[PDB]
């Protein structure tokens, strides 16, 4: 009956 | 609104113990996972998690055999017991789960001397 | 670096993508690479699908419900991420193997290929009384959990993510858009020659356009008015084909050219949005949610016919000429010329928007 | 409400060649919207970093930007004789855009 | 390429000034123009912004109702009407420019004009 907002997570470098 | 609060955790001497807990706020917690993560100082944020209801004792094998990972129903919380704590055990511990993909709290913090 | 994430209401599914803006080159598309984290504590259903949908979204003319739309599909592609498809064998991107390294074995890669000649992300400007969804052509990634492919997907058990297909200006500028026209009148012996040219072929959004104007009036008549207009042409080929010409900026200089003399002047026009919020049908670049976006970039075609909405621009120069004499008001006295040009964004030298 | 841009330290001293780290933590989440400016006394601000880590054109390569969550770091690898000024952070994901109090670096 | 401020000086409290920002070499419909003030010995505070492309104006809470920013696009010049000036408003007023598509920091600044109230 709803929806989460579009977030943003981490990603390590290589 | 989403309230989350890792509880306890602070100064600890090596070979001792800890206890942590956190409560989710709002969700109808009927069928669920608990996708705990944990961090490290200046590092990629990594998974140590288990415990859906119905018998889940799973681990990322860095920290097996030592942690009574354990949920709860009525309090809507989930715990963390620790033992004999390593320089890698010293970290900043979160209690995330991608139910709502919870933006985390602030993380408790420990030390080994 | 960073990545985007979005979770389903019930938490069972979390879609991961590397970026939202996908660069459309001439024929190749960038790959749509990502992963889908499926929590096995709740998975039992033994089949997780991810679906790519290219849809034409539009509002119904007979319904008075603001924002109520229907989506006609133009391209649908599906990939079964869990379990690994027995046929599909695809190489992982470096980004993908990093994502697997981050999430663990429970992260299942998915890679979609968007075929060429598909429409780019274009949003039609809504009208004053619609506040809901945005009409036009949009993309949507829908990953869901089900027993099979026929069942109607419950929204709590799903996640949709808007992505955009965009294009940037070609690196090498094309030839200068020029156009001339020669009007010879029946009863007159000397002709009316109109010359106009633009300073270059590729313009950026919000950049001035310099119109070099050369009028050779060898006639007895007098040029009374000069009408300049930037018109955006949109061709929408779905069921039938439609076209309209809508002026999006203009200046009418009352500069007059006397008989047997020459004229040279630089006119400067800038198409912008601030004075166009009241219009209906104007083409805009794709919206993520409901934020304002600029005037639609020029469409780059491939020589066949393409589905969807094709955008172009032409500059019209119109002279209003006096009447009277032998034929009265029976014969029209207007003179036009059209100048196609390219309106696109510069290639990002650093980071995407 | 207004985004608070806690910048720290307010002032710091270092010598020629030291690696200087100026942190600036945002009171709430700001995605990649961070800029670093160089203002010299009596002079107009100069753009140094945009989009958190992207070095602006014409700016020396010793300047780099980093982001760890809501923490942002401005690093000057090899401190040059002209890099002594006041440095400001800026969030620009939410309106109104607000700047940090500044960090004056002196010899 | 140059931003030039004007119309500063000393004024008694409750007076008015009109700032002009003549731009050259670039445009107004592809750039957004901002005013950023700096109190003597204090930090930077954003006060106003205008995007001529979208026809929207943005103000700091301290100046809502008193300051009005405008622009003459034909003259490539911005304006800031400032009424009901108080002593705490004494600062150096900078004119700055940003890229409209898309915001990548304030990349050009004018030398600023002194305003004493």
């Amino acid at each position: 009956d709803e929806s989460c907002t579009t977030a943003s997570s981490s990603l390590a470098k290589d | 609104q989403v309230q989350l609060q890792e509880s306890g955790g602070g100064l600890v001497q090596a070979g001792g113990s800890l206890r942590l807990s956190c409560v989710v706020s709002g969700f109808f917690f009927d069928t669920v996972t608990m996708a705990w993560y944990r961090r490290a100082p200046g590092k990629h944020r990594e998974l140590v998690a288990s415990a859906t209801a119905g018998g889940t004792t799973t681990y990322a094998d860095s920290v097996k055999d030592r942690f009574t990972i354990s949920r709860d129903n009525a309090k809507n919380t989930v715990y963390l017991q620790m033992n004999s704590l390593k320089p890698e055990d010293t970290a900043v511990y979160y209690c995330n789960t991608f139910v709502r993909s919870l933006s985390w709290g602030q993380g408790t913090q420990v030390t080994v001397s | 670096t960073r990545v985007f994430k979005k979770a389903s209401p019930n938490g069972k599914l979390t879609v991961y993508l590397g970026k939202r803006d996908f660069v459309d080159h001439i024929d190749l598309v960038e790959p749509v690479d990502g992963v889908v984290l499926v929590d096995p504590e709740y998975l039992k259903e033994r089949r997780v699908y991810v679906t790519l949908t290219c849809a034409f979204r539009y509002g119904r003319e007979d319904l008075d419900v603001l924002g109520l739309t229907f989506r006609k599909d133009l391209f649908v592609a599906n990939v079964q991420s869990f379990p690994p498809a027995p046929e599909d064998k695809k190489p992982l991107t470096r980004l993908q193997e990093r994502l697997i390294k981050k999430l663990g074995e429970h992260a299942y890669p998915f890679t979609f290929e968007i075929p060429p000649n598909l429409p780019c992300s274009v949003t039609l400007q809504p009208g004053p009384e619609d506040t809901g969804k945005a009409c036009g052509v949009d993309y949507e990634v829908k990953a869901f959990c089900a027993e099979n492919l026929e069942e109607k997907i419950h929204k709590r058990n799903s996640v949709r993510l808007v992505i955009r297909k965009v294009q940037y200006a070609p690196e090498r500028p094309g030839p200068q858009p020029t156009a001339e026209t020669t009007r010879q009148f029946l009863m007159s012996d000397k002709p009316l020659h109109l010359e106009a040219s633009l300073d270059k072929e590729i313009y950026y959004h919000g950049e001035p356009i310099s119109v070099n104007v050369h009028v050779t009036n060898n006639t007895n008549k007098t040029v009374k008015k000069i009408k300049i207009s930037v018109r955006q042409y949109a061709d929408i080929c779905l069921f039938n084909t439609a076209q309209y010409k809508c002026p999006v900026a203009m200046e009418e200089a009352d500069d007059t050219v006397a008989p047997s003399s020459t004229f040279c002047k630089v006119y400067t026009l800038t198409p912008f949005l601030a004075n166009n919020r009241e219009k209906r049908g104007l083409a805009l670049d794709g919206k993520l949610k409901h934020e304002d976006t600029n005037l639609a970039s020029s469409t780059l075609l491939r020589e066949r016919e393409i589905l969807g909405i094709i955008v172009s621009y032409k500059v019209k120069v119109k002279l209003v000429v006096s009447r009277g004499g032998l034929l009265g008001d029976l014969a029209s006295s207007d003179v036009a010329v059209e100048l196609p040009f390219t309106l696109m964004h510069p290639k990002p030298k650093e980071e995407p928007p | 409400s207004d985004i608070q841009m806690t910048q720290s330290p307010s002032s710091l001293s270092a010598s020629v060649g030291d690696r200087v780290t100026i942190t600036c933590r945002a009171s709430q989440s700001v995605s990649s919207a961070v800029a670093w400016y160089q203002q010299k006394p009596g002079k107009a601000p100069k753009l140094l970093i945009y989009s958190a880590s992207s070095l602006y054109s014409g700016v020396p390569s010793r300047f780099s930007g980093s982001r760890s969550g809501t923490d942002f770091t401005l690093t000057i690898s090899s401190l040059q004789p002209e890099d002594f000024a006041t440095y400001y952070c800026q969030q620009y994901k939410y309106v109104p855009v607000t700047f940090g109090q500044g960090t004056k670096v002196e010899i | 390429v140059q931003l030039v401020e004007s119309g500063g000086g000393l004024v008694q409290p409750g007076g008015s000034l009109r700032l002009s920002c003549a731009a050259s070499g670039f445009n107004v419909y592809s750039s957004s123009i901002h005013w950023v003030r700096q109190a003597p010995g204090k930090g930077l505070e954003w006060v106003a912004s205008i995007s001529s492309y979208y026809g929207y104006t943005y103000y700091a809470d301290s100046v809502k109702g008193r300051f009005t920013i405008s622009a003459d696009t034909s003259k490539n010049t911005a304006y800031l009407q400032m009424n009901s000036l108080r002593a705490e408003d004494t600062a150096v007023y900078y004119c700055a420019r940003s890229r409209q598509f898309w915001y990548s920091g304030l990349d050009y600044w004018g030398q600023g004009t002194l305003v004493t109230v």
